């Protein structure tokens, strides 16, 4: 039995028992200070609707908070497969702002693209439960809708906002909602006669600390190492039948930069990032008779399958000079998240890293474009030659063509996440970079 | 012109000439211990 | 083969942005430094010199 | 109880780790110090016609599809640790 | 029925003597050398 | 993994083959050698070169010292391919080599024919081969240059070159007889071949030319070398018969340290004959077919490894009167002696008896010095000549101790033997030290 095992012990063991540091069976788990978590309803000022702009200001419930929820209930304006992430469509926007001034904004498609790239698995699927219909549902259906949000303090309790600290500083979230929202009040681009307004709600999760922690946060100064989203819209050169398009796109990014991610996609389909085609999901009617490519399943809007993705290729040159070789939109694709995040990204949507672990809240090497005079990012974009209503020419194609229906996918979304620092003092808050 | 007989023939010195800018080492490489050779003596008189 | 240099491309290419340039010119002058650079010119190359570190590994 | 993910059925494991799907080590089995390491194994009879979903889905625990005879190859891997040394410009393992 | 290319890469070297290839080996050297920057652009497209 | 896992896998085994290493192999130091060149030079031989004509050359003094020695000869074929066997080797009836009027050795057709049969091999012999005879089907009027080295104790290593440079004084002479006959060539079983033509020939020799240091140093040193002589005694058998086994009892008149002994059975009629002929393949005229003459050989396959065809039953050999090894079968003497003392192939017919560990190279490595035996002895026991020759079956399915009736035809025996004689060169002079 084991016995014959112990037994087995050689020099070579020197360097995992040999003089021992540690054991794995009597853990000591450290103790920790007394709190409590309260989920509280917060009031949301102006009219909520379609297109419209709304806020709420963060109640002092508690000293500090984390989680923030968005709900939403939907109707659905039409049968299953006419949605894809409506809840995520609908919030067009949420910016925070503390004391008068931004920290921090994130848009509709970026919680698209986040998710594509950092979600996975069941955190993924749930995810997806959280914001559509997922079980063959039909119109009329009603569905309450819950979106997490994605700013710095709603990752980690170790971020959690000190609003104990910002006593005179009030936290501020400014809501866009969507003026249109596929499968919910409009159909592509017509509207839905009778639709439902959303009805809308925002939940924070308030940390309670007890007495000692509570002065603590109270007295002194702090500082937490945040990240934050910058985004800009670009016009995707428009990729062509008979030569391939190509793209110098001036990044204005500016600090520690952890990554780069972006996607291209059909602005009048939320969550489209690739062409349409007649495969099983690729549009709408896919594998019939009245399959069209100019309109997507949208309960199955996103996919795998890259040969409907527009880019061929790219690299980010630094001040004129490559910062790495230039590699396949696949690399971005596929193997960039496969080697720092281990999700799998949907075709259309790219990632590139400048830090081994992304996804986490630990810096681990950045860069910062505050130093670089120009950034750009250079893209090549594939052929759109293929005829995306016959699948031996969709499915049976080449490394360097893709859909002609690729050529709707004429914006560009470049987003990049940085790190910078919010510093709590003397009741008020602000950043400590520009 | 000199006779064949009468011409130097020598190559050029490169091996005294390219002076290489830093020594060069002894490229030892290995395997390491035997682990299964350690501690055991096959050397032992019977006695 | 056996090559024992570094051989990473970092070893001369000074890779800042024009961010040097005012570096540069943290030196020398205040606004339009160029007098600098036209007469100077021996001492702005003196300015300019890499880092070294160097590692023997002797014979046996 | 060793790594977390879903095995597909023709492919065995065994750790001598308490998490073998990690880098840090957490137990280990050195066959350097082990005259005669051996691997016992046990096949199924192959009998179930492969080609009858009734006997190939109805069957019992101990068999298997008469195809299965034809899975003539064993492969045996062993993942161990050892120690690479560098220094003065070179390298190699401490141990054979 | 096209054929594929046969291809060969040829550099002509430079032997020095004794006393230049010794010095080329041992001292620094700097050289004031040429590159070339590119990029494609899409143009404008002209019409009539 | 890979070489080093070898050199790691030491122990005490290991002490015994490389503790205290002495060597390696991979540095090579080859040695310094003083410096020399080797000419080849035509010699005039005088006489008229001919069939059955005596002829002699002396040995001029170009180089230093002497080497290999090539005759050369020119014959035409007098038949077709397949007629001849050695015709060269065959021509050159005999050798005899003297310095200074002192007979030194002395070689014999035959010799050079038992000489190549037990001592040369594989590629080495087929190379001889082809330099004696016509080995590619040549046809009848074919002109051939042959080559026969001597083989001498000075041409068949450097190591025993012949210092003519300290020979001032003593003329090196080397006579040559040629046969009155050769088969295929000039004569055809007992009948000539009218319009045969008469061999050209021409001897040469490879001169070695030294370097100052080494050149004086010969010149004037004595010099002291072991050098190799034959002895052959040539006599008639104990000719087996049909009803019985033959034997015989030859006194060796033999002396000297001695290499070893060699010999053959023969049918003198035609050169290289050792075995019997039958209707067998290879064996005879028309073998295998009606046609076949079982007393006329295939001469272009004269030889043969078919024992079943030789004559020898048994033999030992009698140091005075005391036998010096338990009597041995024929088959003992052709396949086992040579396979361990030379490492070739003996033909059937021949017969090696080694006294040395390796006979066939320079270094002495055991002798029988017959200047100390009164009486030496070959006994042999000959083989029964029952087997009818001309029917494959009798020959190819009989048993050890018989043989076919044409073995009757082997009426004579050559023993030979290779002895260590010393020979002195000084001031000018040479010679051999015993008789």
């Amino acid at each position: 039995g084991g016995l014959s095992q112990l037994v087995a012990y050689g020099a070579q063991d020197v360097y995992l028992t040999g003089n021992p540091q540690i054991t794995f069976f009597k853990t000591v788990y450290r103790r920790y200070t007394n709190f409590a978590i309260e989920s509280i309803q917060q009031t949301i000022n102006g009219s909520v609707g379609f297109g419209n702009k709304v806020s709420t200001q963060i109640s002092r419930n508690g000293d500090l908070i984390t989680d923030i929820v968005v709900e939403f209930v939907l109707t659905k304006g039409g049968n299953g497969g006419t949605t894809y992430y409506p809840a995520e469509e609908l919030l067009q926007d949420v910016e925070l702002e503390i004391g008068g001034q931004r920290i921090d904004k994130h848009y509709n498609d970026w919680f698209r693209t986040y998710d594509a790239l950092f979600r996975m698995n069941d955190d993924r699927y749930n995810y997806r439960r959280m914001t559509d219909w997922v079980n063959n549902e039909l119109v009329g259906a009603q569905k309450r809708f819950y979106v997490p949000l994605i700013f710095f303090f709603n990752q980690t309790p170790g971020l959690a906002l000190p609003l104990i600290a910002l006593q005179y500083h009030e936290v501020k979230l400014y809501f866009t909602l969507a003026s249109q929202v596929q499968g919910v009040n409009y159909n592509g681009s017509s509207a839905i006669a009778g639709a439902a307004q959303p009805t809308m709600s925002v939940w924070v999760d308030y940390i309670f600390l007890d007495t000692q922690e509570r002065t603590r946060f109270a007295q002194l100064p702090h500082e937490y190492l945040i990240e934050q989203l910058q985004f800009t819209g670009s016009e995707t050169a428009t990729p062509s039948a008979t030569t391939q398009a190509s793209q110098n796109i001036r990044l204005n990014f500016n600090h520690p930069t952890k990554y780069l991610a972006w996607n291209f996609n059909n602005p009048t389909n939320y969550g489209q990032y690739t062409a349409l085609a007649n495969i099983p999901g690729a549009c709408s009617g896919a594998g019939t008779a009245a399959a069209t490519v100019t309109t997507p399943d949208y309960g199955n809007t996103g996919t795998y399958n890259e040969q409907l993705a527009v880019l061929d290729s790219a690299k980010i040159q630094l001040n004129g000079q490559d910062r790495f070789a230039t590699r396949k939109g696949s690399y971005f694709n596929k193997v960039q998240p496969y080697q720092s995040i281990g999700g799998v990204t949907p075709a259309g949507v790219y990632l590139y890293s400048f830090a081994l672990k992304p996804a986490g809240r630990q810096p681990s090497g950045t860069c910062n474009f505050s130093r670089i005079d120009n950034a750009t990012l250079s893209l090549t974009y594939k052929t759109c030659s293929i005829d995306a209503t016959s699948p031996a020419a969709v499915l049976g194609n080449t490394e360097t063509v893709t859909a002609n229906t690729a050529t709707l996918l004429t914006a560009l979304n470049i987003y990049a996440k940085n790190y910078n620092v919010l510093r709590i003092m003397s009741g008020m808050g602000g950043l400590a970079y520009a | 012109r000199v006779k064949k007989s009468a011409l130097p023939d020598k190559e050029f010195p490169i091996i005294e000439t390219e002076k290489y800018p830093e020594p060069p080492i002894l490229w030892e490489t290995t395997i390491g211990a035997p682990s299964r050779l350690f501690d055991r003596s096959d050397g032992v008189k019977y006695v | 083969r056996d090559t024992a240099s570094i051989g990473f491309s970092d070893t001369h290419q000074d890779e800042k942005t024009l961010r040097f340039l005012k570096k540069q010119i943290s030196q020398f002058i205040k606004h339009l430094k160029e007098y600098y650079p036209n007469n100077e010119l021996t001492k702005k190359l003196v300015m300019k010199y890499s880092d070294v570190q160097l590692l023997p590994y002797t014979k046996g």
